[PDB]
């Protein structure tokens, strides 16, 4: 388990009684950015947006997915021509997240003008917990 | 988005007679309706209606006010807001017993001098919006 109460992130290794039971397969290593592959992401993402400006911005704003707590009223989307970069670091960040820390969703979340009452709307109860969304590609 | 009232239950649903309805493939139970209604609507309605029966149990109302983080020079109606409102300050329990006992004392204040009477207090501003709204929106 990792807690991130203080600066920096806490990995604690032995007993405890916080009551944790969700979780993700990943296992926790440091920031070593020395790492081959870590120089080998930082180096595609660069690629994936130039600017460093934008790339600042967007890497904060995929940096508080980790958080469960509340969260600002902030909505994003991120378009382009096609054959670009989405869908790429998109399905990453979902499976580094994992299936109890996220989940997919369909537009029609948002397409739809309004559920009836009768229709059981069950992607309104979607990421319960889950502190990260995404939307693929449409046609 | 600006809807219409159909009036559909509305009679019903004003009057203080209990009364149910079919539930999820289950038992009807009647139930005495004793909830204040009110609404926050950004958009207009349409009402279609004549009979006395309506147009006596409504009141209407206009807010004069303008929330924004920028407010115009000498504009009391757009003057500045806190969005720390909306986000935050709901988790604190201080905030929320203030409320309470707020809630509490006025309507100790309602009983002691209305006799706990609701239509024993009439508003200068009150039923002027209505007259307009009633003297308006007929086709």
């Amino acid at each position: 388990v990792l807690s991130i109460e203080t600066i920096p992130a806490k990995l604690i290794n032995h007993f405890h009684e916080h009551p944790i039971h969700q979780y993700t397969h990943i296992c926790y290593v440091p920031f070593n950015p020395e790492n081959p592959w870590t120089k080998l992401l930082l180096n595609a993402l660069q690629d994936i947006i130039p600017e460093l400006d934008a790339r600042l911005w967007i890497m904060f704003y995929l940096s508080t997915a980790i958080f469960r707590g509340l969260k600002e009223a902030l909505m994003l989307l991120w378009l382009g021509g096609g054959c670009n970069g989405k869908t790429f670091l998109m399905r990453l960040v979902a499976m580094v997240l994992g299936d109890h820390y996220a989940s997919k969703l369909n537009i029609s979340l948002l397409t739809s003008c309004r559920e009836t009452a009768e229709k059981p709307n069950s992607a309104f109860m979607r990421l319960k917990g889950r502190g990260y969304g995404y939307f693929e590609e449409t046609n | 988005k600006s809807e219409v009232l159909n009036t559909s239950r509305l009679k019903e649903m004003v009057n203080p007679g209990d009364v149910t309805a079919r539930e999820l493939n289950q038992k009807q139970e009647s139930f005495q309706m004793t909830a204040t209604m009110v609404a926050a609507s950004n958009y207009n309605f349409i009402i279609d209606t004549t009979d006395h029966g309506t147009w006596r149990r409504l009141r209407h109302y206009r807010s004069k006010v303008k929330f924004c983080h920028n407010p115009d020079p000498s504009n009391p109606y757009e003057k500045k807001e806190d969005p720390r409102f909306i986000h935050e300050y709901i988790m604190d329990p201080d905030c929320q017993n203030a409320f309470f006992s707020i809630l509490v004392y006025f309507w100790e204040k309602l009983q002691k001098e209305y006799n706990g009477q609701i239509k024993k207090v009439f508003c200068p501003t009150i039923e002027s919006e209505t007259e307009a709204y009633r003297k308006s929106q007929d086709t």
